[PDB]
Parts: C-alpha cells; sequence; structure tokens
RNA sequence: AGCCUGUGUACCAGGAGGGGAACAACCCAGAGAUAGGUUAAGGUCCCCAAGUGUGGAUUAAGUGUAAUCCUCUGAAGGUGGUCUCGAGCCCUAGACAGCCGGGAGGUGAGCUUAGAAGCAGCUACCCUCUAAGAAAAGCGUAACAGCUUACCGGCCGAGGUU
RNA sequence: UGUCCCAACGUUGGGCCCGGUGAACUGUACAUUCCAGUGCGGAGUCUGGAGACACCCAGGGGGAAGCGAAGACCCUAUGGA
RNA sequence: CGAGUGGCUUGCUACCUCGAUGUCGGUUCCCUCCAUCCUGCCCGUGCAGAAGCGGGCAAGGGUGAGGUUGUUCGCCUAUUAAAGGAGGUCGUGAGCUGGGUUUAGACCGUCGUGAGACAGGUCGGCUGCUAUCUACUGGGUGUGUAGGUGUCUGACAAGA
RNA sequence: CGCCACACGGGGUAAGAGCUGAACGCAUCUAAGCUCGAAACCCACUUGGAAAAGAGACACCGCCGAGGUCCCGCGUACAAG
C-alpha cells in the first residue's frame, strides 16, 4: 500500500534514516518511525508511508505512522493543549511550576511535596486553579498532562470521597 | 518504643519470678512474655528494665494470686549502661503489675526504681517514692 | 516441624583464607565532588581509651551534654607520595599508563623498593597529558608510604606502601594538584585530607587467629545436652544430606580464622591532633607511649596494635557531617588493672 | 469419583440385566421435555447436540447436562414455552469398581452410562425461529457438562 | 595484542549464530580468524526471553563452576566453542586460533560474512549483544 | 500401572553391523576373510560425512528444531493473534462508523392514583405535520426537568455487514 | 545447679613437628570430578554438557547405595531341632 | 457435572536390593520449591475512616518460645509483622539420641485343653570401624605463563 | 553478658496505573512506539581473584650481579610449611 500525506504550507518537513523531523512556527518534532518494510520518505512537499506487504499487521502500523506525523504537522503549527482543573475539599493544595518540574504541595494535607519532571519543550502554564500544558510533540504534552493527573493517585483510600487533585478538563 | 537512655542487658528470662513492687496484693511474679520481642530459635525470650512484660501471679492473696495481668519490669539484677559510662545495678528484680493504659493496678510502688523508667511509663513515674 | 533459623555467619567474606597483603587495598574510592584532593591516609593502631563528649547530634535530646565515646588511638604521622600514576580507559577495564616520580627520597625507603636512580618524570607526564587530550585518561592515583621510623612504638622501618586515589573537581586540575604534591617531596598530613568530626572507612587485616573450629569461625552451636558428653563437643551434625552427595562449600567448616581484610563503613573521627594529650599511664599495653601525630577513631578498628590502617572519606555516610566534636575529657588512666 | 474411570469405550458392552443385579437407578429424570404433546415437525428450527468423539457419558452426567440446558429454556421461554427438546441417548452400559487387592478384582456394580459415537446427536431441540438464540445457549451450557467437545448443529433452519 | 588473523570478520548486523557457525568451519581448516565489532553483533527472536535465558546461564553453577560470560566479547567467544570439539587436540587448535574484539582494534575493516546479515529494515525483533551484556550486569567498556 | 492373565505374529533371550545423544526387543539390517564400489534406515548450518539447496506459503510463540516411548504431556474450555476458502445482505439513487442538525403537534393519550405527564401498574397503542420522530427501546426525577435509543436530513467517500 | 538461654577462659593427657619402633582393615580394573539424562526403575566409568595444571599437609566425615556379617524380618524346602 | 496439575498421604504393582542400601520421632548443619503466613508493590470491595475481606506480582529476608504426648500429627498458653506448607534415600545413626516399633526376662486382659498367640496394654532390655578414592574447608610444594622488587588491573566468583 | 560499624540512590522490569495509537474513520494502556511501577533483577557497597592458556598492566632495579634462600634476635604470624 502507500499513502501521500500533503504537507502544510506553513510546514518544512525533513527526514534521514527512519527518524522524521518536522518544523513549523509552533517548533520541531522529531521522531524514529521504524516498522518492518514500512518506508517513509519525504518527496518533496508530501510525505510518502509505504510498504509492499498488505498484511493486518503491516496495514495496523501504516495507519499509526500516518496519524503520528499529521499530529506532528498540527504540533508544529497550532500545537496541542490540554486543560486542567485543581480541586481540593478540605486542604487547600498548592500546584507550582519550579524549575523544570511542577510541584504539588500539601495535598490531602501531606508534609512533603510531590513533584514530576516536565517532559521536552513542554509548557505549564499556571493561572490561579486552572492548568494548561501545550507543545509541540504530542506524545510530550500528552504524558505530562496525564503525569499532572497521576501525581495524585490515591490507592489506600476510597476515592469517591477523598476526590482532591488536578484533572484533565480539556483534550485537544 | 520511645528510647530508654540506657542501654540494657537483659537478666530476666521467660518463666523467670521476679516481685512485685507495689500493694496490689501480688508479691511474686513469674514473667511469661515480652511485649514487642520475637527471638531466634532455641533462644529462652529476654526480659530486662524498662520492658512491658506479661506476668503470672505466684504468690500473694488468693484473689489475685493465678492471675495473668501485664507489668513493667521496675529493677533488675544484671546492670545497665548509664550514657556517661556509669553501669548501674539492683538489689533485686522487680515489676510494677499495670493495666491496659499503661497506669499501675496498685496505689504505691514498693522500693525505688530507674529514672529510664520515667521516660517510657510516665504514670508509672509519677507514683514512686524513690528514683535512682 | 524444625523451626527455621538463618544460616550460621555471612557468604560474603569469602573464601575465610589469609590475606594476601597485611597492608589493606580499597576496591572503591569516594566521589569526585568537592576540590582535587588525596582519598585516604594510613597510621598505626596503638590502642583504647575513652573521651567525654558533648552531644553534637541536633536530633538527639541529649544534644549538649556529656557523654562517655569509646575511642581508639592511631598514631598517624605525615606519609609521603612518592609518584602520580595515570591509568587509561582501555576495552578490557582501566589499565597502568605511566607514573611521575621524584627524586627526593626516604632514607629508608629501600628497604622495600629498588628507588629510581634514572627516571624520565617529562615524558611520563606528557604521555598522561596526551592521552588525556585523546579522552582516554582514566583516574589518578599517587603512590604512598609510610614513615614507620617516624613512630617508636612500631619497631618497623620498612616503609609501607600504597596506592590512594585522587578525586578532584576537573581531571585537568586535579592532575595538577597531583603533580605539584608530588614534585615537592609528596609530603602530606591527616590534617590535610581529614577534618575532626568527619566520618571516615578504616580499611584493615583483623587480628589472625589461625585455625578455628566451626563454633568460633561460623558461630555454630555446641552439641547440646547429652549430645555433648558423647564424644562430640563442638562439632556440627552433619557435612550435609545424602543427596547431593559431595561437601557444599558453604557447610561451616575449620580453617583459617582472622587475619583477614575488612573495610569498616561510617567511623567517626573524634579528633585528630599532636602530642601526648591520648597516652596511657603506664604505656599501651603491648604498644607503647604516644607523643606525636594522632587520629581518635570512635569505637573499635579492624587489627591488632602495632598494625598498619587505611583511612578514606566514607563512600556511604548515613549522617550529616558535624564538624570538630566538643572535648571535654580524654582519659589517660592505666590500662593495667 | 471422576469421568476420567468411566470416559472410555474400551470394556465390553455390559448391558444384561438377566445376568446382573444390583445396578443404581438411573439419575436422568426424563427423556422428553417441553410441549411433549406436540410434535416435532410442527417447528421450523431443529437443532441437535453433536458429540464429536466416541465415549461413555455416565447418569448423572446426562442429568447434569439436560437439566442445565431444560432449565435454561425454563428460564428463558418459560415453563410451558413453545418448545420440545429430546434426550436421545440412554444408559445402557453398566459401570464397575473394584472397591483385597488384584485378587479376585471383577469390580461391584457401580452406575450406568450411554455409549454415544462420535457424530452422534445426543440432544435435538424443536423451537421457533425466535427462541433458537436460547436453545444454542442452552447447548453451550449442555456441553460443558459431559466429556466431549461438541457441534451445535442446526438442522432445518435457515434463518440467518 | 598482535594476532595475526588470516581473516578478519565484522559482526555488526550479522547474526551471531550463522557467523559463529561459519568462524568454526574455517578454525577446523587452518583459519587465523578474529571476530570483529561483537557488541554490535546481533541476534533475532523476543529481547525478553533472548535475556531470560542468558540470565539463566549466567545464574547457573555450583562448586564445580559453570563460567558463563557476560561480556559481548566472551559470549561470542562461548558460543563458538560450542560449535567446536574443543577437548579435542585438533579442536582445541582451531578455537585457539579465532579470537573475538570489542570493535575493531585492526587497521582493515572485516569483511562480512554471506548468510550473516540481519535487514534493519525488514527486522525489529532482535537485540544487540551489548544490549544482553548490558542488561547481564556487564560494566559497558565499548 | 515399567499391572495381572490369554491369543496370533515377529523379535530379544541366543542377533552382529548402520540409525536413534545414551538404551535387550523402534527403524535399516540378518553376518566367513580381504578389497573396490553403490545404496538402506537416517541425515546434509557447526559440533559431524553431505545443501547455510530450489520453487511457494504459514508461524513471532524460540511455537518448533521430540516417528515409536515409563521416557516425547498437555486437557475441557476459551482466542477482533494471524493467514486462507466460501455463503447471505447492504452500497456512489452514498453504504458501515463517526461528527453536526432534527427528533415535532392534538397530548402532560385513558385508566389507576393526592400525583404519575414514553418510562410504578392496567388498556389501548390511534392521526396530524412531514424529509424523519415510538400512545416510547434505555438511564434519570417524589412526580416534572434533564440524558441518549429508535426514526430523518447533512458532512465525509468506498467498500461495508452477518 | 553450665541441662538450657549461650557460650568463654583455664588445667592435665593426646592431638601437630623430630629420633627410634612398627602392625591391621581393605584392594576386578580404570579412576580430577560436577549438573542433568539414560540404564535391571538408586552411575566417579554409558550419553550430553560443565569444570578440571601436578604433588603434598591438616580437618570434620557428604558420596563410593563406604568397611564389617552367604538377612535376624518375610516366603520357599515333601530342611533341622 | 465436566477437564486437569502435582507426586506430600493412602492404596495398587512386585521392576530394583534378601553373600543386609541400619527403623520411627527428635536433633544438628546445608541447599531448594511456591500452591505466599509476614514483609514490598498492586486490583476489587457489601472500599467513609480505622480494622478487614477476596484477588494479582513476588521466594530477598523472616516464619520464634513454651505445657501434655516417644510421637509425626494434633490439642493448649503467652508473645509476634507472621509465628506458611513442602522436596533433598519420608535430606541428615562411617553425626548425635535411643523415648516408640520389633529379640531373648516378666505382668495384666482376651483367646486356646496345651505349647502358646494378640495389628491389646505394661516394666526392663547393647548403638562396631585407625578414611584407600572422591567431596569440600583451610594450609603448603612444584611446574606453566618466561631476572627481580614494589604498585595495580579485573575475566569471573560469594553476600541478606 | 560488653563496645563499634552494616544506606540511600540510580538503571531495567512483574502485577498494575497510564500516554500516543492503528488494525476497525469511532473507541482502545499494545499491535509498532512511550511514561511510570515490587523487599524481587542489574549497578552501587563488602570479600576473593594473573593458572583469565588471549596465563595481564605500570614503574624502577638488575643480567656478574638486582634480588632471593640459609643463618641470627624475634613476633602484628603460626599445627608442618
Ligand atoms: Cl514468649
Ligand atoms: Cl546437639
Ligand atoms: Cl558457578
Ligand atoms: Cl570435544
Ligand atoms: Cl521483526
Ligand atoms: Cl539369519
Ligand atoms: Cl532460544
Ligand atoms: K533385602
Ligand atoms: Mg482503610
Ligand atoms: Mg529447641
Ligand atoms: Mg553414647
Ligand atoms: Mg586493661
Ligand atoms: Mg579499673
Ligand atoms: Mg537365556
Ligand atoms: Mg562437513
Ligand atoms: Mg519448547
Ligand atoms: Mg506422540
Ligand atoms: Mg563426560
Ligand atoms: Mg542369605
Ligand atoms: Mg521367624
Ligand atoms: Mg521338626
Ligand atoms: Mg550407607
Ligand atoms: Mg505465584
Ligand atoms: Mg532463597
Ligand atoms: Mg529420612
Ligand atoms: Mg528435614
Ligand atoms: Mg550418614
Ligand atoms: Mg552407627
Ligand atoms: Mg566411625
Ligand atoms: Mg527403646
Ligand atoms: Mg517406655
Ligand atoms: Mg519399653
Ligand atoms: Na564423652
Ligand atoms: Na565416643
Ligand atoms: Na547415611
Ligand atoms: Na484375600
Ligand atoms: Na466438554
Ligand atoms: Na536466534
Ligand atoms: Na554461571
Ligand atoms: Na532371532
Ligand atoms: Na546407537
Ligand atoms: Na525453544
Ligand atoms: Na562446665
Ligand atoms: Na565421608
Ligand atoms: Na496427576
Ligand atoms: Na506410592
Ligand atoms: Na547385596
Ligand atoms: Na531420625
Ligand atoms: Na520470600
Ligand atoms: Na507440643
Ligand atoms: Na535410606
Ligand atoms: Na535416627
Ligand atoms: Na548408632
Ligand atoms: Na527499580
Ligand atoms: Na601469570
Amino acid at each position: 500500500p502507500r499513502v501521500e500525506l500533503e504537507i502544510p504550507e506553513d510546514v518544512d518537513a525533513e527526514q534521514d534514516h527512519l527518524d522524521i523531523t518536522v518544523e513549523g512556527d509552533n517548533g520541531s518534532v522529531t521522531r524514529r518511525l521504524w516498522y518492518p518494510d514500512i518506508d517513509v520518505s519525504v518527496d518533496g512537499d508530501t510525505v510518502v508511508i509505504e510498504s509492499d506487504e498488505d498484511n493486518a499487521k503491516t496495514m495496523s502500523t501504516i495507519g499509526t505512522f500516518q496519524s503520528h506525523i499529521e499530529n506532528m504537522f498540527h504540533g508544529v503549527t497550532e500545537g496541542w493543549e490540554y486543560g486542567m482543573e485543581v480541586f481540593y475539599s478540605h486542604f487547600p493544595m498548592q500546584v507550582n511550576v519550579e524549575g523544570d518540574e511542577v510541584v504539588i504541595e500539601n495535598f490531602l494535607g501531606e508534609k512533603a511535596p510531590r513533584r514530576t519532571t516536565i517532559h521536552g519543550d513542554t509548557d505549564v502554564e499556571i493561572d490561579g486553579e486552572e492548568l494548561t500544558v501545550s507543545g509541540p510533540d504530542i506524545e510530550a504534552v500528552g504524558q505530562t498532562a496525564a503525569d499532572i493527573e497521576q501525581l495524585t493517585r490515591i490507592n489506600d483510600k476510597d476515592v469517591r470521597v477523598f476526590q482532591d487533585g488536578v484533572y484533565i478538563t480539556r483534550k485537544p | 518504643m520511645e528510647a530508654l537512655g540506657a542501654d540494657v542487658t537483659q537478666g530476666l528470662e521467660k518463666g523467670s519470678l521476679i516481685t512485685c513492687a507495689d500493694n496490689t496484693g501480688a508479691r511474686e511474679l513469674k514473667v511469661i512474655s515480652v511485649h514487642g520481642y520475637s527471638g531466634t530459635k532455641n533462644r529462652l525470650p529476654k526480659a530486662g528494665l524498662g520492658d512491658k512484660i506479661t506476668v503470672s501471679v505466684t504468690k500473694g492473696t488468693p484473689e489475685m494470686r493465678r492471675q495473668v495481668l501485664e507489668a513493667v519490669v521496675v529493677r533488675q539484677r544484671k546492670p545497665i549502661r548509664r550514657p556517661d559510662g556509669t553501669r548501674v545495678k539492683f538489689e533485686d528484680n522487680a515489676a510494677v503489675i499495670v493495666d491496659e493504659n499503661e497506669d499501675p493496678r496498685g496505689t504505691e510502688l514498693k522500693g525505688p526504681i530507674a529514672r529510664e523508667v520515667a521516660q517510657r511509663f510516665g504514670s508509672v513515674a509519677s507514683a514512686a517514692t524513690m528514683i535512682v | 516441624p524444625q523451626p527455621s533459623r538463618p544460616r550460621k555467619g555471612s557468604l560474603g567474606f569469602g573464601p575465610r583464607k589469609r590475606s594476601t597483603s597485611e597492608t589493606p587495598r580499597f576496591n572503591s574510592w569516594p566521589s569526585d565532588d568537592g576540590q582535587p584532593g588525596v582519598q585516604g591516609f594510613a597510621g598505626y593502631k596503638a590502642g583504647m581509651t575513652h573521651v567525654v563528649l558533648v552531644n553534637d547530634e541536633p536530633n538527639s535530646p541529649r544534644e549538649g551534654m556529656e557523654e562517655t565515646v569509646p575511642v581508639t588511638v592511631i598514631e598517624t604521622p605525615p606519609m609521603r607520595a612518592v609518584a602520580l600514576r595515570a591509568y587509561e580507559d582501555t576495552p578490557y577495564g582501566q589499565r597502568p599508563l605511566t607514573e611521575v616520580w621524584t627524586d627526593e627520597f626516604h632514607s629508608e625507603l629501600d628497604r622495600t623498593l629498588d628507588v629510581p636512580e634514572d627516571h624520565d618524570p617529562d615524558a611520563a607526564e606528557e604521555q598522561i597529558r596526551d592521552a588525556h587530550e585523546a579522552g582516554d585518561l582514566g583516574d589518578l592515583r599517587l603512590i604512598t608510604h609510610t614513615v614507620p621510623d617516624a613512630v617508636p612504638s612500631v619497631p618497623k622501618k620498612k616503609p609501607d606502601v600504597m596506592e590512594t586515589r585522587v578525586g578532584g573537581g576537573s581531571v585537568s586540575d586535579r592532575l595538577d594538584h597531583a603533580l605539584d604534591i608530588v614534585e615537592d617531596g609528596g609530603e602530606h598530613a591527616m590534617n590535610d585530607i581529614f577534618r575532626a568530626g568527619e566520618y571516615a572507612d578504616v580499611a584493615g587485616v583483623t587480628k589472625g587467629k589461625g585455625t578455628q573450629g566451626p563454633v568460633k569461625r561460623w558461630g555454630v552451636q555446641k552439641r547440646k545436652g547429652k549430645h555433648a558428653r558423647q564424644g562430640w563437643r563442638r562439632r556440627i551434625g552433619n557435612l550435609g544430606p545424602w543427596n547431593p552427595s559431595r561437601v557444599r562449600s558453604t557447610v561451616p567448616q575449620q580453617g583459617q580464622t582472622g587475619y583477614h581484610q575488612r573495610t569498616e563503613l561510617n567511623k567517626r573521627l573524634i579528633d585528630i591532633g599532636e602530642g601526648d594529650e591520648p597516652t596511657v599511664d603506664g604505656g599501651f599495653v603491648n604498644y607503647g607511649e604516644v607523643d606525636g601525630p594522632y587520629t581518635l577513631v570512635k569505637g573499635s578498628v579492624p587489627g591488632p596494635d602495632k598494625r598498619l590502617v587505611r583511612f578514606r572519606p566514607a563512600v556511604r555516610p548515613n549522617d550529616q557531617p558535624r564538624l570538630d566534636p566538643e572535648v571535654r575529657y580524654v582519659s589517660n588512666e592505666s590500662n593495667q588493672g | 469419583k471422576p469421568a476420567s474411570m468411566y470416559r472410555d469405550i474400551d470394556k465390553p458392552a455390559y448391558t444384561r440385566r438377566e445376568y446382573i443385579t444390583g445396578i443404581p437407578g438411573s439419575k436422568i429424570a426424563q427423556h422428553k421435555m417441553g410441549r411433549k404433546q406436540k410434535d416435532a415437525d410442527d417447528y421450523p428450527v431443529q437443532i441437535s447436540l453433536i458429540v464429536e468423539e466416541t465415549v461413555q457419558l455416565r447418569h448423572g452426567s446426562l442429568e447434569a447436562s439436560r437439566l442445565s440446558a431444560n432449565r435454561h429454556l425454563i428460564k428463558e421461554l418459560g415453563e410451558e414455552g413453545d418448545y420440545k427438546m429430546t434426550l436421545r441417548k440412554f444408559p445402557h452400559q453398566v459401570l464397575r469398581e473394584n472397591k483385597d487387592g488384584m485378587r479376585a478384582a471383577f469390580g461391584k456394580i457401580v452406575g450406568t452410562a450411554a455409549r454415544v459415537q462420535a457424530g452422534e446427536q445426543l440432544f435435538t431441540a424443536y423451537c421457533n425461529v425466535e427462541d433458537a438464540e436460547h436453545v444454542k445457549e442452552a447447548f453451550r451450557r449442555a456441553y460443558n457438562k459431559i466429556t466431549p467437545s461438541c457441534r451445535i448443529d442446526s438442522s432445518p433452519a435457515g434463518n440467518a | 595484542a598482535e594476532f595475526d588473523a588470516d581473516v578478519i570478520v565484522d559482526a555488526r548486523d550479522c547474526i551471531m549464530g550463522r557467523v559463529a557457525s561459519q568462524v568454526a568451519e574455517q578454525a577446523l581448516d587452518g583459519e587465523t580468524v578474529a571476530v570483529v565489532n561483537a557488541e554490535r553483533a546481533v541476534i533475532t527472536g523476543r529481547e525478553e526471553q533472548i535475556v531470560e535465558k542468558y540470565e539463566k546461564r549466567v545464574d547457573i553453577g555450583n562448586d564445580n563452576g559453570y563460567f558463563y560470560p557476560k561480556r559481548p566479547d566472551g559470549i561470542f567467544k562461548r558460543t563458538i566453542r560450542g560449535m567446536l570439539p574443543h577437548k579435542k587436540q585438533r579442536g582445541r587448535e582451531a578455537f585457539e586460533s579465532v579470537r573475538v574484539y570489542l570493535g575493531n582494534p585492526y587497521d582493515e575493516d572485516g569483511e562480512v560474512l554471506d548468510g550473516t546479515s540481519l535487514d534493519r529494515l525488514s527486522n525489529i525483533k532482535f537485540v544487540t549483544l551489548g544490549e544482553i551484556s548490558e542488561t547481564l550486569g556487564a560494566n559497558k567498556t565499548w
């Protein structure tokens, strides 16, 4: 099979080996697209994903490579944004971006601060009780966002009662 | 538990017959177990000054005799070490019968007591005439 | 159902054989954090006494109070870093590249070595720097020896040579730091490396005891009760099951016990001084009188009096340094009585 | 006791009741279920449970599965639903057990079983096109209570 | 150092076993062989299982012993020994006239043997010797 | 049962040699000495003589590389893992899915009931508007409200579904 | 009250080294073995691997189904008492 | 109801040993298995919390002291994080013990005319050997690498 | 029976919690890819270790002389050695 992806005018995509770099006004993203017998090339102004095999396993990945590239096109232009809302019941939770990692303090009344390092060139803007994770690499952003929600994981007690923590409000 | 503030060479064992330093009606005590203690194969469970042991009443009033109560070790013949190096030892081995709240069962504590026992069992401490 | 029980003795210090070198050899070194410096020193065990100290621990309820602490006295005179050995990074691990020596040698170093008569320092230095330029320079350590002659109680004059590592800021800077120390005459002191209050790792070759039975050597039991009177007293039950049909090396057996190398971790340096402040009345039994550069180490140290013991900045300390502890008293009472 | 002891057809046919005595009765309640007054032809759909391997199924097993199948139909079509199921095989083969070691080992009578050759119909239900998925589920529950693997074969019914 | 190898083989991206099989045949033939870039040699299959087999070999042992190598250096040589009657005079002579090296210590580039190459474009399920060695706990000297 | 006890037969016993890792009875094979040659069983990546043989396909589990077997397990049951062959229905008069929009009136149908208005229960389940839209398939409220399902239209565009 | 917790130190005689004296048990052969397998189903010797430079001193006895006794148990014998 | 795994129990068989492979229980000392009792990390809950209950991964470490009984098993007490189960010739008598089974003495009950018997009870009732080989714990002497002194490296190996 | 010392932290995983993501336009933690996550694994730390047959490296001394053994006084060592 073969799928041609017309690259946006704002974008500039280059590929060496199995690594594909996509550059745009919002930044640059590089990914490795490695799978048996699937060749991904840059033909002038269209990325080609093709293979001689048409089996279910191959088709699965060709479809995966497509969405990965499209998402890169979108990231280097419009970008990726996840919204979050910090919520607490009794203990006022302080959330700050310190250095290269969002730090959460006094979670559920804890003395020890919970922290997690931000992935890649992802930006975590905080304004009051709202957070906004953004960047060109959906992989890095989506994870950083998830890491934030996961940072307030609770296994010891009932989640339905103890509902404190940050949460993904808007998904791109 | 809270640090004794003294190194202790346990001088008692499970089965040891000691003195009940109080007016409860129980005169002689028999050590049965040592709270929070777990030994090793063949080792006879050891108890020392500052420990909360389980006891059986060997001698005393028919009422108290044959009962299984908790107690605190107040005195022991085998020495103990203090921060300044000095060793301290008593004329006998003794314990004071205690309840669930670690409050002495009886009203009065006969004979002297170790100061280190105070940091652990206050109600027992603030019931002693002498504290060495 | 036969209660469980941990095995008799550790399998981590074997084989339990006689040590190859009476002089200990560290198989680990501290990290390259601070400024360039030698990562170790040595001395000679003298004996023990107690010291009265002020509680240094901020987390202790006794903080500030008097406290009696056991101490081993070790005569630690100046040593001499006679050479700079550079290792190169090869596909088979680290390998000695070359050495930079000196001319100023202690009068009695030849009692052990074939002291250099014709050596080219510069060439070696060049080779080391060229290797560094190539990015093949492993680490840098100094060849060091003691001055037993400086310690009267110690009969030997034949110096104990040992290689100590230099951990510094950058490879380029500690290289220079090393070269400098050496050029002078390699003379250095415990003050140069340590400061009272720091934790050191003391390595040493334990007190020898010759051959000993399982009971002493592995801490196995003695036959008990009736069994103790049958003809067996200090011999273990059996050498192993029917199968496997062989005695496993893990069963507690007779052999060389003592005279092994040991590296005790986190030894607090109570005080580094000089003179006779620590010497015991009537002399340290089986050692002598201490009147010179010394180190007071908290607690015990491996080895017998007169033995060589090595120091090293604790590679895995649990506590934070509590510098220069207050010594309100040092016992000088006789160790006989 | 396990079916492993009686599932194979290796011993001779032991059915002659004129020579065997003390044979336990069959646990099989009844072979004909549903609306037995109505005829099999009065139904558009006919689904049989086909045993894929030649085996011996003990009476407790025939009862255990028949029950679990019909009990489902009663639950889905009602105690008087419009269907009729049939357990066509009967446990003629008498089973022994040597319950002394191998001396005078001829066993004593402990039970009965049905010999089913592979490809045969053990159960056959007749229903109306709507209840066809229920009868298929009854059989899926039934084949879980007998030794062999089975096929749920739909005979007259091309309403898919 | 200095091994007068008649043949220098490059194992980079080559299937270890197949290379090993050919090196043995040549060593028994009298050829002095030097296997090069062993850390970069390859071995197909599901990594997790491959590693399990090698970790088990490291664990297997007793007083008598079972010295199993962890470095790609030794692993490749042991792989080759398994293809030679190393206990026989002729077999030991061959095995000793063969040597594996990390990287390439020679001036010449090693030659890639026929049928030993693995097409990385066509394959995703395989492992590198170094990758196995690092997992085994070997000190990465290469 | 590597059990006990028959029967026919061939073998071991008393049968070498070749193969099977080894191994009385499994395979080839029945064998004077010596010698050249060709095969049998079995095998041809190395160990190890002969293929890293050819055409084609499957498998990603190291499955497997294990004829027979005390010896080599692996079962009922299950599997949108993957490959292949067929049948029925739907589809550029636009299918399947997704997203958007609409899902309306007489009327909150009658009855029951303080109340019940698609949706506690009982009965019926009619006709208008219209391109659709149930006297309502599923949640929801005390009952309403609120949320989707049926059904229609739109966007999209190629196969889809059983 | 060292039977035990829980072991220590010491004493005498041995043990170890040297001079002198000087046996016995045991021995199909070979034999540096270990893990597995196989085999009359409990192998240092067969098969596959692993390990293994030779000799010597001391040790406590895991294995040689260790050495010692043509099994006392059990059955058999047209045995004995 | 149906399908299995294990090889701890019991039974079956009679392949191995009757020119002997020393018993049960215990002890001591070593290794292992996981079907996990505790401890680490998890999922569900009839999960508010606390205390639990059920399940998953996981064998690193731990899993102890006592009263009756020869007992294994088991019953019981107090402690405990918990006081898990099992394999190694039912690990371990050229290691120990010798209370039980099972010699010769004796008694009681039952049976027998009797000698005498008992899948009944009871008291007493022996533990051989100087290690040749192999195995391992430790100690030396030589040879190989191919003049010496001193310092190291680290393939690998052990650890809880 | 007394006294001293005996981590943490990294890396990769299991069960599990997830991200991006297709086969299957949606959905999906998995199929390719990725972020995490056990007292368990690897490193770290301790002990042994040139007989590692690829039998190692460096430095200096020396080949008519460096160094070693014997001998002598002794032990921080030791059953002989
Ligand atoms: Cl207890
Ligand atoms: Cl004993
Ligand atoms: Cl090993
Ligand atoms: Cl060979
Ligand atoms: Cl692949
Ligand atoms: Cl013939
Ligand atoms: Cl494999
Ligand atoms: K016998
Ligand atoms: Mg809770
Ligand atoms: Mg005991
Ligand atoms: Mg005796
Ligand atoms: Mg003294
Ligand atoms: Mg005094
Ligand atoms: Mg015959
Ligand atoms: Mg060939
Ligand atoms: Mg397999
Ligand atoms: Mg078969
Ligand atoms: Mg062999
Ligand atoms: Mg006989
Ligand atoms: Mg008899
Ligand atoms: Mg007669
Ligand atoms: Mg024997
Ligand atoms: Mg498990
Ligand atoms: Mg273990
Ligand atoms: Mg046994
Ligand atoms: Mg046992
Ligand atoms: Mg024995
Ligand atoms: Mg014996
Ligand atoms: Mg003996
Ligand atoms: Mg007896
Ligand atoms: Mg008795
Ligand atoms: Mg008796
Ligand atoms: Na004796
Ligand atoms: Na004796
Ligand atoms: Na034995
Ligand atoms: Na009978
Ligand atoms: Na079935
Ligand atoms: Na492979
Ligand atoms: Na190994
Ligand atoms: Na014949
Ligand atoms: Na053969
Ligand atoms: Na395999
Ligand atoms: Na005594
Ligand atoms: Na032995
Ligand atoms: Na089974
Ligand atoms: Na059995
Ligand atoms: Na015999
Ligand atoms: Na026993
Ligand atoms: Na465990
Ligand atoms: Na008991
Ligand atoms: Na036995
Ligand atoms: Na015994
Ligand atoms: Na005995
Ligand atoms: Na980890
Ligand atoms: Na060497």
